[PDB]
């Protein structure tokens, strides 16, 4: 058993990850308090759900994760809330005023007087972990502290910890969800600054969460409790092959060898399906067929984009569920004659899957509907470039006028940080453009 | 967390009173500092403006200046009067006669440091201070020339710290002396160079709101303040109540402010009220508060375009209907909002209603149309500059005629820049 | 269509479909960029001093 | 009212297609890069798809199809109906191709394995070189191989119709341009009303040289030729005269001759791509005018040659096409305040 170390960085980080420790401690049987009256081994052991927990003397089981924000009053929310007694003290890190949307404020001018406690804290968890593998780090683009804080502590871990994976789990800009419009200044900024030192991010477009909540939840307005709570869905489906018995991605280097064979093409696509309201009065349960032919709507992705105008490089399947081997072969085999996927020459068409048995958990009051079986899938598309164009076109109009770069320049950064972090990605853009077509 | 409140002069100081009365209503507090609302929504940030003090007594967080007496102990003896902390009354005695030298140079200078001795024991009994707010008219003499020497003083030891102004621009059709435009010339230029947000509330426009659609024949300077009450109200309403928003003063400057001298707002209120009971729909409440005339800076929106946009709506109302209404806006007058920031008008949401209404909205606009404005000023600035007309009033108390055509220039500056992003 | 690495256990299965075959800086460096900002930031408020003085 | 974006200025069509949408007075046009439109009338060359769909509280739809290429151009369509089971190696309407890179996947090996069994058999062999100006009819491959190698660009080299259906008085040859329409629901339109290309020189079956006789552009017929205007005003044939000529030369109609091939042709290519760029359930929508080339023979055979993603319409039918479009493409999408297409389906 290999530990994993969760850091939320930012509000959105930290929201996404109460979202996600309820949904995993609902899901392991871990009570708000932190007794798991199913673990028999008290006070210690190395079954799969120690990879995100630890155990102490009481039996409390006690989550392998670090807050940070650089103001208080959303950490101070989970140290007040549900949840209060499952997490330490010293794992929640708290500032005084936060980096105002600003990257360079969250990097350079209030980063750098915090990135030693934060470190300190996280090496505290790391002297817990007998073979700590590494990292997932939940956080915004569109933050100051989420983009230009998670930024710098990217840096100091591939650092401090050179031989660890790092893996990011990354909210991409939306307009409707958004207060701020700054947010493709520090969305590339970050993006740049952090590409050489992340192994695989799994990006989220706000849009395409709020868009599902809207649709197949019948949620007008969505707020960030119900964004969240589908994101940790789909969080908890790709990291159950690291807390639950299996074979298929077992530790953070298997989803960099799975998902990332080009190490700069690092950001794999999420589908989801199905997504049923609560509310549903009548739901006919949808087939292994059906939910995997969901997998290509993409009306079902994490970001918006095309995978029919580009090539695959890697496809993994989770389900949860009712599902076995035959019907998923049969479903594949029917969808491949009926869709257009398409992978690159150099990779085997095909598709690793993985089975657990247990269907997924629902908040108790949530949005989401109980269904019988579901399935996550992971595609890495060279669509998903799309995003960064949009990003890219954004951020070209504001810096054509230099808008809002005094903001910046007057914290420490240069003007030629911009130009550098859009530079690196128009090679992103065109490396994802000569692998897809 | 929290804010210093300063208004500077006869106008500072009345349509200062005029907030914290209105304020004070909404937090439930009355005139003698004593809660008494239903909400604790109401106290949930009420430290944002006001000091805890022993007897759980609320006291604003209000520094109130004059160079003379008048205004002042008009303001203890009117209707909130005594709420506000004694020892934050600062005053000379020999007023500066609508005299902005009198104000920055010489009897400014002599009482600016007693200001700054409350404005710092204010701040050092904070605990995460976010920045300052100054009310204050820009055409007589305490409240621009001292209080432009204030915001100086302030930026010098807080340069890290939010600078708003509520800056009553003055017009001739509501007009106390021939020198404001004077005045005002040489406070724009420290405003442009020294605030991080500048409030232009146009006492023109303030009037013929009053007199057009609210039916008044005669405004009082009363009448006109009502008005700038009721969109201050409506601009500090995110600050103090929770909502979905933590909102401070550094993000809406960060995210208002592309470049840094342009940094002076149109603002309105919606629905415009008198001192009607007709319920407003959504789509009422957003074409009002984009409406040319329900914008207290006499400039036309048309002729110029949004750089970026603040709306906040209060009251209790359908989100999905705001944010269809707000886009409706934005996608049939496409023209009028810069391609080159994407996205830029943000809406916010506030439960809590002013008083006697159930729905309103407050705009926040740095739009390019606000060079009219500058326009203004400097033509009535050289129309008697050019005759070196009434300079004696300035030269007499140590000013030079190069400082008079160097606060021209500036201006004209800020008039090319705005002009420079009208056409981009 | 051939299934292969088929694993079972209690909790789940996994497998493989094949539908067809293939056709840093250092801890110096960084202390070193952040006080460079650092510096930026001193100078352009000493500006801002001198300029008050003045 | 909606908005409306150009960037294509070059576009006849869609040129008249704005000026149609202003005169409607619930259209106004935006400038080129505001993003806030209902309508993107786009660019032939990387229009860029992954910026639609993303506004808010607007409904985005634009008059190209994503992959659309595919069946534009001519290395494209040929491997296209090579490889898709739909269509065929053995498709009986689509002339012998094969696609050919330059010397600085290929096919001239394949090529030459049947090239050498049409010249044993002693059998008709001549071949006509293109790549998507440039041309050689052969009668031996090395000429056309050679000639395909002094350009850099890939081509593909088809089996060159020689016994086309000629046209008399005259002798001449021509081909058929019927313009397509494909709205968001990818109904499939052919316009009521095609037009002929015509040659105006007597096709000469000896010395495939003579570009006048083999080519039907309309510019290579207006410049080179002797006879542009002689029979047809424009070397422009319409649909009632061909009707006319076909029933009273040869007593059939143009329906039942070579209509029925040409649906049936259209129809089969549209539905071939359907699954791959269909914006049936995309975030922002599809449609486009196509312009399809045909070829008939004297055995009244109809053959497909090319399929163009821009097409230019005829004077003559501008108004009434354009009208179409907006009736049925974006009227359909954005509703104002006897039909002149026929829907393809079986
Ligand atoms: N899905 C989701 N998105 C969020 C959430 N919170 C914020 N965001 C998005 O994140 C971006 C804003 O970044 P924040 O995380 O709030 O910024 P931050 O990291 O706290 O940094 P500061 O600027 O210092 O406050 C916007 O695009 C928001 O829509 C959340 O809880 N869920
Ligand atoms: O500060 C004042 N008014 C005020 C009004 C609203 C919000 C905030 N503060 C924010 C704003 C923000 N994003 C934001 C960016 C642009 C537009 C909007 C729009 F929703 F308003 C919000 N994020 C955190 N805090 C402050 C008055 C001087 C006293
Ligand atoms: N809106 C408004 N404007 C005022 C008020 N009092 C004065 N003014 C304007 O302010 C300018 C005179 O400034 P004043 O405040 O008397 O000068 P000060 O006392 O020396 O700072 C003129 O342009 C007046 O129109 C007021 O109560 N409300
Ligand atoms: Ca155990
Ligand atoms: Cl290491
Ligand atoms: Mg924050
Ligand atoms: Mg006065």
């Amino acid at each position: 058993m290999r530990e994993c170390i969760s850091i939320h960085v930012g509000q959105a980080g930290v929201q996404i990850g109460n979202a996600c420790w309820e949904l995993y401690c609902l899901e392991h049987g871990i009570q708000p308090d932190g007794q798991m009256p199913s673990d028999k081994t008290i006070g210690g052991g190395d079954d799969s759900f120690n990879t995100f927990f630890s155990e102490t003397g009481a039996g409390k089981h006690v989550p392998r994760a670090v807050f940070v924000d650089l103001e208080p009053t959303v950490i101070d929310e989970v140290r007040t809330g549900t949840y209060r007694q499952l997490f330490h003290p010293e794992q929640l890190i708290t500032g005084k005023e936060d980096a105002a949307n600003n990257y360079a404020r969250g990097h350079y001018t209030i980063g750098k007087e915090i990135i030693d406690l934060v470190l300190d804290r996280i090496r505290k968890l790391a002297d817990q972990c007998t073979g700590l593998q590494g990292f997932l780090v939940f956080h915004s683009f569109g933050g100051g502290t989420g983009s230009g804080f998670t930024s710098l502590l990217m840096e100091r871990l591939s650092v401090d910890y050179g031989k660890k994976s790092k893996l990011e789990f990354s909210i991409y800009p939306a307009p409707q969800v958004s207060t701020a419009v700054v947010e493709p200044y520090n969305s590339i900024l970050t993006t740049h600054t952090t590409l050489e030192h992340s192994d695989c991010a799994f990006m989220v477009d706000n849009e395409a969460i709020y868009d599902i909540c809207r649709r197949n939840l019948d949620i007008e307005r969505p707020t960030y409790t119900n964004l969240n709570r589908l994101i940790s869905q789909i969080v908890s489906s790709i990291t159950a092959s690291l807390r639950f018995d299996g074979a298929l991605n077992v530790d953070l280097t298997e989803f960099q060898t799975n998902l990332v064979p080009y190490p700069r093409i690092h950001f794999p696509l999420a589908t989801y399906a199905p997504v049923i309201s609560a509310e549903k009065a009548y739901h006919e349960q949808l087939s292994v067929a059906e939910i995997t032919n969901a997998c290509f709507e993409p009306a079902n992705q994490m970001v918006k984009c095309d995978p029919r105008h580009g090539k695959y490089m890697a496809c993994c399947l989770l389900y949860r569920g009712d599902v076995v081997p035959k019907d998923v072969n049969a479903a594949i085999a029917t969808i491949k004659t009926k869709r257009s996927i398409q992978f690159v020459d150099w990779c085997p068409t095909g598709f690793k899957v993985g089975i657990n048995y247990q269907p997924p958990t629902v908040v108790p009051g949530g949005d989401l509907a109980k269904v019988q079986r579901a399935v996550c899938m992971l595609s890495n598309t060279t669509a998903i470039a799309e995003a960064w164009a949009r990003l890219d076109h954004k951020f070209d109009l504001m810096y054509a006028k230099r808008a809002f770069v005094h903001w910046y320049v007057g914290e420490g950064m240069e003007e030629g940080e911009f130009s550098e972090a859009r530079e690196d990605m128009a090679a992103l853009e065109k490396d994802y453009e000569e692998v897809g077509v | 967390r929290e804010i210093v409140h300063i208004q500077a002069g006869q106008c500072g100081n009345q349509i200062g009173a005029k907030f914290w009365e209105v304020i004070s209503d909404e937090h439930g507090i009355d005139p003698t500092g004593s809660y008494h609302g239903d909400s604790d929504l109401q106290l949930e940030r009420i430290n944002v403006y006001y000091n805890e003090a022993t007897g759980n007594k609320y006291v604003p967080r209000a520094i109130l200046v004059d160079l003379e007496p008048g205004t002042m102990d008009s303001v203890r003896s009117g209707p909130f009067g005594q709420i506000f902390r004694p020892d934050n009354f600062v005053f000379g005695q020999s007023g500066a006669g609508n005299n902005w030298a009198k104000g920055h140079y010489t009897e400014g200078a002599e009482l600016v440091d007693s200001v700054l001795d409350v404005v710092r024991k204010e701040s050092e009994s904070c605990d995460c201070l976010q920045g300052f707010q100054l009310t204050h008219s820009l055409g007589g003499g305490t409240g621009s020339g001292m209080g432009t020497l204030l915001i100086s003083k302030i930026r010098e030891e807080y340069p890290d710290r939010i600078m708003n102004t509520f800056s009553v621009m003055p017009s001739p059709k509501v007009s106390d002396t021939v020198v404001e435009p004077y005045n005002a010339t040489l406070s724009v230029h420290q405003l442009v160079e020294n605030t991080d947000e500048t409030y232009c509330i146009d006492n023109e426009a303030l009037y013929d709101i009053c007199f057009r659609t609210l039916k008044l024949t005669t405004p009082t300077y009363g009448d006109l303040n009502h008005l700038v009450s009721a969109t201050m109200s409506g601009v500090t309403t995110c600050l103090r109540f929770p909502g979905q928003l933590n909102a401070d003063l550094r993000k809406l400057a960060v995210n208002m402010v592309p470049f840094p001298r342009l940094h002076f707002f149109m603002p309105g209120f919606a629905p415009l009220t008198s001192r009607q009971y007709r319920a407003l729909t959504v789509p009422e409440l957003t074409q009002q508060m984009f409406d040319s005339k329900n914008m207290m800076a006499a400039c036309d929106p048309r002729h110029g375009r949004y750089l970026t946009v603040a709306a906040i709506f209060r009251g209790r109302m359908s989100m999905k209907e705001v944010d269809e209404q707000m886009l409706n806006v934005q996608n049939k007058n496409s023209s009028y909002f810069v391609e080159w920031i994407p996205n830029n008008v943000k809406t916010a949401v506030c439960d809590i209603p002013p008083r006697g209404l159930k729905m309103s909205a407050t705009f926040i606009g740095n739009s390019t149309a606000i060079q009219e404005l500058f326009k203004r000023i400097s033509e009535q600035f050289t129309a008697m500059f050019r005759r070196k007309a009434f300079l004696h009033w300035y030269t007499g108390e140590g000013m030079d005629e190069m400082e008079f055509t160097e606060a021209e220039s500036n201006m004209n500056d800020l008039v090319s820049e705005y002009q420079q992003y009208q056409d981009a | 269509m051939e299934v292969i690495e088929l694993n079972k256990c209690t909790s789940g299965q996994s497998f493989e479909v094949i539908l067809k075959p293939p056709s840093d800086p250092s801890l110096e460096e960084i202390q070193k960029k952040l006080e460079a900002a650092e510096e930026r930031r001193k100078y352009q408020e000493a500006e801002l001093l001198k300029h008050l003085a003045e | 009212m909606y908005t409306f974006v150009v960037r294509d200025e070059n576009s006849s069509v869609y040129a008249e297609v704005s000026r149609l949408l202003l005169a409607t007075g619930q259209w106004k046009r935006l400038r080129k890069d505001n993003p806030r439109f209902n309508l993107m009338l786009g660019e032939r060359n990387r229009l860029p798809f992954g910026r639609l769909g993303h506004e808010p509280g607007l409904v985005q739809l634009v008059n190209y199809y994503r992959g659309a290429d595919k069946l534009c151009r001519k290395a494209s369509l040929v491997k296209l109906i090579k490889t898709s089971p739909e269509l065929s190696e053995s498709c009986t309407w689509f002339p012998e191709s094969y696609v050919i890179y330059p010397t600085n996947t290929d096919e001239r090996e394949v090529f030459l394995a049947a090239y050498n069994r049409r010249r044993e058999g002693r059998e008709g062999n001549v071949w006509i070189a293109k790549s998507s100006e440039g041309i050689l009819i052969s009668s031996e491959a090395s000429e056309l191989l050679d000639f395909i190698d002094e350009q850099g660009q890939v081509h593909v080299i088809q089996k060159y119709l020689e016994k086309p259906l000629l046209l008399e008085p005259g002798h001449r040859k021509f081909d058929i341009r019927s313009w397509v329409l494909v709205d968001h629901l990818y109904n499939i339109y052919l316009y009521r009303e095609g037009v002929l290309r015509t040659s105006s020189e007597p096709y000469n079956s000896a010395n495939f040289q003579d570009k006048t006789c083999h080519l039907t552009n309309h510019c290579i017929q207006k410049e080179y030729s002797k006879n542009y205007g002689r029979y047809e005003e424009g070397n422009e044939m319409f649909f009632e005269e061909f009707n006319q000529y076909l029933m009273d030369a040869l007593n059939t109609t143009l329906e039942n001759s070579i209509l029925l091939q040409i649906k049936h042709i259209i129809r089969s290519c549209l539905m071939c791509i359907e699954p791959a760029i269909s914006t049936k359930h995309l975030h922002y929508q599809s449609f486009q005018l196509f312009g399809f080339d045909f070829m008939v023979d004297e055995e009244l055979k109809v053959w497909l040659i090319e399929v163009n993603g821009a097409p230019a319409c005829a004077q003559k039918l501008y108004a009434e096409l354009c009208q179409g479009i907006v009736d049925v493409a974006i009227s359909s999408v954005f509703p104002l305040a006897t039909s002149i297409f026929i829907k393809l389906h079986h």
